[PDB]
């Protein structure tokens, strides 16, 4: 009787409720008669338990619903991604507008004819980019679930207050079931695949983004049990955010662990006179820049421009600054290897900046190509070990301009001296310019 | 189980384990870890892999239990924790990190006093097991534990234990400056308290003539009692929030912007000109806080103070200008 | 190639719509729409006679 009779009795708007007391008095009696017939032999059964918890058995139902049509749109295994325009954001459905008793106050302002106003445009200036949401690729699933939020914050504010309460609270849920169910239910796609980690770490930025405006579209509409402060989606934020960054560099130590095992066969740089030494390390060369260009397809136009360029040079600078140190711990370096390590080293500047794809259009890609100083910061060393590899000595003292000009700024001074022995024999010449560097 | 056997028993019965886990926690038996796993990272995930594929009845307690379990590791993150290796918080701020800080320093962080971990988990754990008591009996539908059927009689309620429980870790985050941690754990712990007592006791019409009147106007009293405590903690925990936020170097707008938003409608601005009057000390911080000042007038549909905030940063603006330079804008700064 | 405008004229209007559609073909980034049966995408109104 339970399971078939009593759930599907239960009432799905408050207005219904007090229609649900005849099942109360109806049970009874059905208790009742089965006592006289002597069916029965204590009092209460749990029959009659069961109907008299229609109170928590309203909630129970209208607070599980928009949560299980939640859980059934966050488990889906098909992905889908949506474009996000700043200026454009999902608005509510037209909010709840206070009644007309406050508009005494309100049309003795909107009563004013100014023309000098208009007249005269104030040359003020604000920094606006630190207040939208840049442009990114964002899950249907996550988009979908603002929207049925949404949806539910406006319904809420038109039913009576525990209604409006046990909604505001299951939306509270909805995003707690999602920091859970996501990361957990995903752990395998999540390792593999680079482009659901940027994924992931979109949607994360835009629930946190949304989540700070939330409160305040619903302050002053809701039952007076929740207009003064209490209502709100703030504590969550904080939260997100480091659901979005450690899920996205667990990505990043994953990638890194390949770049290093493809430098693996560098065999330290040493020996470039032989020809399987050189070989082996063109071998990892062009793997660690086919490496980088595929990725950079892959996250193309997912992660937004100052993200994806950001990351790009940080695995770039990892990329080199791994070289640089294999060719500054070298000893022999003679007239053969400053050739073949400089032809190594042409490669990766002339497909170095190719490899920033931060948007789809060609056109505008040239103009983020051209910025790679700016997000690698070892550029510059590189460019300079660059050029000193086939530098004369006499060069060599001239670009070091009493440790004033860029090479002094690129590396240390023992540092050069270190790579002048290893380049140039035991001459006087030497000696004068190792005196020359201070 | 949960690599092969995906279904609603495997849900249950990992759900029953991690409840069962959180109770022997909560007693003090110390039971070997093996090294190289935290233990409430253990429990929350467990608590995770029941609320995703647990049956449909299950699901709002999988989802309560979850909701704390977090809360349980966010509190162990910021304490001293061995027997799963080395967990010790201050080895991260020692020196700089080259992954983290281009995805990290963009957002606030708070670095307080360290807290004592012998004083958080046993009290936490209790918590939990009182939140979410051991069930095993035969689910009916539409029926729960955290949500339950109970009379609220003079002295009778399962909350009561819990306010005391909350207010003896409350006063331990107010003194280790904790305030992060605080709104979370005051939000969280007052909208449980809160539904405890709505989910049954506002259909006045049909709550009569099942407890009765007396019993409705009692948790009338504990509600706007309840509530008149939550109103005056948050306003003193946000203000603080607030004063920490913008002296930091790099002030996240982002984050001060939700913050402001719990204070009430007309004494946002009112501190916000306090604040100004404790500035100009630093032009960048009067400029942090005009564009939040915009901001929120914009937002709260304010047009006249949003010509002063513009006006302001306008100004702080030219005063960073001129002080890149020897030019000093002191005295003429926020004047006609 | 000032008298060859007859094929730079062809060659122009049948490689815009053939680049339009290379573009949209090469893209690594994946959707997918559900196709119901009795919903079938049809021309904008057909020329009638």
């Amino acid at each position: 009787l339970i399971k078939n009779c009593l759930v599907y009795s239960i009432p799905t708007n408050s207005s219904k409720l007090q229609q649900y007391e005849e099942i109360i008095q109806s049970t009874e009696e059905f208790e009742n008669a089965l006592k006289e017939m002597r069916f029965l032999k204590g009092d209460t059964t749990d029959l009659l338990k069961y109907a008299r918890n229609i109170n928590s058995h309203f909630a129970n139902k209208k607070c599980q619903d928009v949560i299980v049509a939640a859980r059934n749109l966050m488990t889906s295994e098909i992905h889908n991604t949506v474009k996000i325009i700043p200026d454009s954001k999902i608005n509510v459905p037209e909010l709840p507008t206070p009644d007309e008793d406050n508009k005494l106050e309100v049309q003795k302002v909107s009563n004013t004819q100014y023309h000098e106003v208009m007249n005269l445009e104030p040359e003020n200036t604000l920094d606006q980019h630190s207040f939208s949401l840049p442009t990114c690729r964002i899950s249907e699933s996550v988009k979908k679930l603002m929207e049925l939020a949404y949806q539910t914050l406006l319904e809420a504010t038109t039913s009576s207050d525990q209604c409006a309460v046990q909604l505001f609270y299951s939306v509270r849920n909805i995003f707690h079931l999602f920091h859970d169910v996501v990361p957990t239910y995903h752990k395998e796609n999540l390792q593999k695949l680079p482009q659901l980690a940027a994924i992931h770490h979109n949607n994360c930025m835009y629930i946190a983004h949304h989540l700070l405006t939330l409160g305040h579209q619903f302050r002053l509409r809701l039952a007076p049990i929740l207009c003064d402060g209490t209502a709100t989606f703030v504590d969550l934020v904080p939260g997100f955010r480091r659901l979005g960054t450690e899920c996205f560099l667990a990505q990043m130590r994953a990638q890194k662990g390949e770049l290093l095992e493809r430098l693996s066969s560098a065999r330290n740089f040493s020996n470039m006179d032989d020809e399987e030494n050189y070989s082996a390390a063109s071998k990892a060369v062009r793997q660690v820049l086919h490496q980088l260009k595929r990725l950079g397809i892959v996250w193309q136009d997912v992660l937004p421009v100052n993200i994806y360029c950001k990351a790009m040079g940080t695995l770039l600078n990892t990329a080199i600054s791994e070289v640089i140190g294999k060719i500054t711990a070298l000893e022999d370096i003679s007239t053969e290897d400053g050739d073949r390590l400089y032809s190594l080293c042409k490669t990766v500047m002339d497909e170095g900046p190719q490899v920033f794809a931060p948007l789809s259009e060609e056109s505008k890609n040239k103009k983020y190509q051209e910025e790679v100083p700016v997000y690698v910061p070892k550029w510059m060393p590189f460019k300079e070990l660059m050029m000193m590899l086939q530098a004369s000595l006499q060069e060599i003292g001239d670009r070091w301009a009493d440790g004033k000009g860029p090479l002094a700024a690129a590396f240390s001074s023992s540092e050069v001296k270190a790579l002048i022995r290893a380049l140039f024999q035991n001459t006087e010449r030497r000696a004068a310019a190792l005196a020359k560097i201070k | 189980l949960f690599k092969y056997h995906c279904n609603a028993d495997t849900g249950k019965l990992l759900f029953l384990t991690c409840q069962k886990l959180c109770q022997m926690l909560a007693d003090n038996v110390p039971v070997t870890v093996p090294v190289g796993l935290n233990l409430p990272s253990m429990i929350h995930d467990l608590a995770s892999q029941a609320a995703t594929i647990c049956s449909p009845d299950f699901l709002l307690d999988a989802l309560e239990l979850c909701k704390h379990t977090l809360m349980a590791v966010e509190l162990s993150r910021q304490c001293q924790m061995d027997d799963c290796g080395i967990l010790m918080k201050a080895s991260f701020g020692t020196h700089k990190d080259p992954y983290e800080e281009w995805s990290y320093s963009d957002f606030f962080s708070e670095d307080g006093i360290v807290l004592e971990s012998q004083m958080v988990l046993p009290v936490i754990y209790e918590l939990i097991s009182s939140l979410v008591p051991l069930a095993e009996s035969k689910r009916y539908p539409l029926e729960s534990t955290s949500l339950p059927y109970c009379s609220l009689n003079e002295g009778d309620g399962l909350v009561l234990p819990v306010i005391n429980s909350i207010s003896a870790l409350l006063q331990n985050l107010q003194e280790s400056s904790q305030w992060e941690l605080a709104l979370r754990f005051v939000v969280g712990s007052f909208g449980t308290c809160l539904q405890h007592s709505v989910s049954n006791f506002m259909n006045a019409t049909l709550s009569e003539k099942l407890f009765g009147e007396t019993t409705l106007v009692k948790s009338r009293h504990v509600v706007m009692e309840l509530k008149e405590k939550a109103v005056i903690f948050i306003r003193e925990n946000a203000t603080t929030l607030l004063h920490k936020v913008f002296n930091c170097r790099l002030v996240d707008l982002d984050l001060a912007l939700g913050y402001c938003t719990l204070l009430p409608q007309k004494d946002v601005f009112e501190n916000l000109w306090k604040l100004i009057d404790k500035a100009w000390q630093n032009y960048d911080k009067i400029l942090a806080i005009s564009l939040v000042g915009s901001e929120l007038a914009s937002l709260y549909q304010e047009i006249e103070m949003g010509l002063k905030f513009r006006e302001l940063s306008t100004d702080a603006q030219w005063g960073i200008r001129l002080g890149k330079l020897g030019i000093s804008f002191q005295p003429v700064f926020r004047q006609h």
